[PDB]
């Protein structure tokens, strides 16, 4: 079967800029269990990103976490961007400041 | 409540570079193991006696070589995904209920019967799998010792709250309503309930977003749409056991 | 020996209902999945549904859904496939099977004919006979098929061609079996050919002597 | 759901390696199936001659092989004997219970030696008779190829109202048999010196006559 991913994005605690922070892309309830993710930083990639190792729910659904350290600004935007099977584009799930 | 699970994966066309076959195992919300083909080491997680990770060791490269067994079994090409759930729960009542499921391809279609003492389930690709199973010597009956007799044990050998930070904050949605989020920050256990009410009337159904942090906290969100110029009239309430009773959480100022 | 045995077949008129059943024996019935597959006359295989070993899981094709159930007896090692609205296209010989990867058992089939037309028995007649002789019956104008033919209560079967019907205009079918013997037999050996038509329940013995 | 597409008809000499085509047999990503290769001869139920692609069954010759590539799956038969005459169908399991049947293909195994009709013409009987009716019954088996004219003479005249004739079939032994009967009513049964059935097969003709 084919479950397509839910994806949230959120900072582990509220942001304050300039002081730093780590910044979360939950990607779950997906199947098969190959999947892209990336942390985004004005639209561009970001490389020193660390995940959770691929694991499973009650539903057998896979879950990820990415996250990275960061500070932010009043000007850096952050998204995530996941790729998987059951998307006909990649989907880009902005990390949302004012939610 | 007390659980001990462990979550085994293998798939038949593992990506490059990565593990055809991978567990890991849980103490109710936190993972203390992990065991993947590539490396072939039980090893400990987070804050996680050496002849229980050599004695770990030993089964799951057993477990590894069933569950790439089971491939063997099916033929064909798939490519397949086969996950399984094994472990125990320890209910109010004090009763020890075992897991003992396994999933193809996203889909249950096996359990391991307590009473035949063997692997089963409807469909043809669970009697071939149970059968390639039982071909491995004392396979079954370590099944059966560990879901009756030593996870149990184990449960009870094997046997921390961190409030969460509050936020409630509105944005415009469309032209007519705003959205309000309240927002968890951080906390543990798991556990936590968050309601809206509106001039002290309960509103919305409770339903809202959860997710882990890296350091083994935890992150909430609910959200509810309501009418224009009306968001000074709502407010959030979260139960959570860092918390000596419920809290009130009133709509950010600015 | 893994056996499994069709009955239940027969004529139906369309709207009808009808509830076909296979006796299984020889392995462990209750660890199998068990399926209904059927073949109209002349054309291909068509699975038709499927019911897990448990009973607790069944399929349907899309062509039988909301018509058929099929179930299953686990103390009674019996498959059960109940067909209502049956329609013309439902015409078919079904095949009970085994379900399994890597090894495929099958009954030999039952047949349904869903029909408006009613059903009539044979006339049988001898064919009388002249090295060798031939001799034989004709079953004449009968609906539906099938009919079995045997000679001498099964004890003659060498020698012995039974032919394939002939479909008639009038909607009935007709049949010949002919059994070739010694001629020095034929004033010290009877020959009587055994005619069951099942689906009207006509069950003739018809002696064949020289003329 | 939908049927797997077949060929309709494959034929080859004895001898000759064959090839049989499935279509349809692709699988969603996430998803999987297993073909199935059935080999179905006349009036007996299919037997299983490949699984989960490329197996074969014990006792199954390996002449008979299998794979399965994207959206077909093949069947090969090499060293094609006349025992393979058959239907042969694929199945594609998709797990779960569901099958579907490709539309099957049969296999026609060429070359093979001519053998001439037998005829057998039969009277009608005296209980017949006394019932007031009569029938007229050829009997024709034995003849390769399977094709066949059968023309009913009453003193040397065409007969054509009252003639019914199977379609010749497939016996056990690949040989074809058919049959005809020609209705009378008694009178003109016995109004006539003889009748006769004749079988041309092959460009021959073979006669048999009844007389009341």
């Amino acid at each position: 079967i084919q479950r397509t991913p839910k994806i949230q994005v959120y900072s582990r605690h509220p942001a304050e800029n300039g002081k730093s922070n780590f910044l979360n892309c939950y990607v779950s309830g997906f199947h098969p269990s190959d999947i892209e993710v990336d942390l985004l930083k004005n639209g561009e990639r970001i490389e020193k990103v660390e995940h959770s190792d691929l694991s499973f729910s009650k539903d057998w659904s896979f879950y990820l976490l990415y996250y990275t350290e960061f500070t932010p600004t009043e000007k850096d935007e952050y998204a995530c961007r996941v790729n998987h099977v059951t998307l006909s584009q990649p989907k880009i799930v902005k990390w949302d400041r004012d939610m | 409540h007390l659980s001990l699970l462990y979550h085994l994966t293998a798939v038949s066309s593992p990506a490059p570079g990565t593990p055809a076959f991978w567990v890991s195992g849980w103490l109710g919300p936190q993972q203390y193991l992990s065991y993947n083909s590539l490396r072939g080491e039980a090893e400990p997680c987070g804050a996680w006696v050496s002849w229980y990770w050599e004695k770990e060791t030993t089964d799951l490269r057993i477990k590894e070589k069933l569950f790439l067994e089971a491939f063997k079994a099916l033929g064909g090409k798939g490519p397949y995904t086969l996950q399984g759930l094994l472990g125990c729960e320890l209910g109010p009542d004090n009763t020890s209920v075992p897991t003992a499921k396994f999933a193809l391809n996203g889909e249950e279609f096996m359990n391991f019967d307590l009473k035949q003492g063997t692997w089963g389930g409807d469909w043809p690709e669970a009697l071939a799998i149970s059968q390639r199973w039982q071909q491995q010597d004392k396979a079954a009956n370590k099944e059966l010792t560990f879901l009756l007799f030593s996870c149990p044990h184990r449960l009870r050998e094997h046997l921390w709250k961190e409030p969460p930070s509050m936020r409630l904050k509105a944005r415009p949605s469309s032209p007519g309503f705003s959205v309000l989020t309240c927002s968890a920050f951080s906390f543990y256990p798991p556990e936590l309930q968050l309601r809206f009410l509106r001039n002290g009337l309960a509103a919305g159904t409770g339903q809202g977003d959860f997710g882990p942090n890296s350091d083994g906290s935890f992150h909430a969100s609910s959200s509810l749409t309501v009418k224009s110029g009306d968001e000074h009239h709502y407010c959030c309430i979260v139960q959570h056991a860092g918390l000596a009773q419920p809290l009130r959480v009133e709509l950010e100022s600015p | 020996e893994v056996q499994l045995l069709e009955s239940g077949g027969g004529l139906v008129q369309p709207g009808g209902s009808l509830r076909l059943s296979c006796a299984a024996s020889g392995f462990t019935f209750s660890e199998y999945a068990m399926g209904w597959v059927r073949q109209a006359p002349g054309k291909g295989l068509e699975w038709v549904s499927s019911i897990g070993s448990s009973g607790g899981q069944t399929k349907y094709a899309d062509s039988v859904k909301g018509r058929f159930t099929i179930s299953r007896d686990n103390s009674k090692n019996t498959l059960y496939l109940q067909m209502n609205s049956l329609r013309a296209e439902d015409t078919a010989v079904y095949y009970c099977a085994r379900l399994a990867i890597g090894d495929s058992y099958w009954g030999q089939g039952t047949m349904v004919t869903v029909s408006s037309a009613s059903t009539k028995g044979p006339s049988v007649f001898p064919l009388a006979p002249s090295g060798t002789a031939a001799l034989g019956c004709l079953v004449k104008d009968y609906f539906p098929e099938p009919v079995t033919v045997s000679w001498n209560s099964g004890a003659l079967t060498s020698g012995v061609h039974t032919f394939p019907a002939v479909l008639q205009s009038s909607g009935l079918y007709s049949l010949s079996s002919v059994v070739t013997v010694p001629s020095s037999s034929l004033g010290t050996q009877t020959y009587i050919c055994n005619v069951n038509h099942k689906p009207s329940n006509t069950k003739v013995d018809k002696r064949v002597e020289p003329k | 759901q939908s049927a797997l597409t077949q060929p309709a008809s494959v034929s080859g000499s004895p001898g000759q390696s064959i090839t049989i085509s499935c279509t349809g047999t692709g699988s969603d990503v996430g998803s999987y199936n297993l073909v199935s290769w059935y080999q179905q001869h006349p009036g007996k139920a299919p037997k299983l001659m490949i699984y989960g692609d490329s197996q074969r069954p014990s006792g199954v010759s390996n002449r008979f092989s299998g794979s399965k590539s994207g959206n077909t799956a093949s069947l090969t038969i090499s060293g094609l004997q006349a025992e393979d005459e058959a239907d042969y169908y694929c199945a594609s399991y998709a797990g779960s219970g569901i099958y579907v049947f490709g539309t099957g293909t049969k296999v026609t195994v060429l070359g093979q030696p001519k053998a001439n009709p037998t005829v057998t013409l039969f009277p009608p009987s005296s209980e017949e008779l006394q019932a007031n009716k009569a029938t007229l019954v050829c009997l024709i088996s034995d003849f390769y190829p399977g094709a066949v004219t059968v023309a009913w003479k009453a003193d040397g005249s065409p007969v054509k109202a009252g003639v019914e004739t199977t379609k010749p079939s497939k016996q056990s032994n690949n040989k074809y048999a058919a049959s005809s009967y020609l209705s009378l009513t008694p009178e003109q049964w016995k109004s006539h010196r003889s009748y006769s059935c004749q079988v041309t097969h092959e460009g021959s003709t073979v006669e048999k006559t009844v007389a009341p």
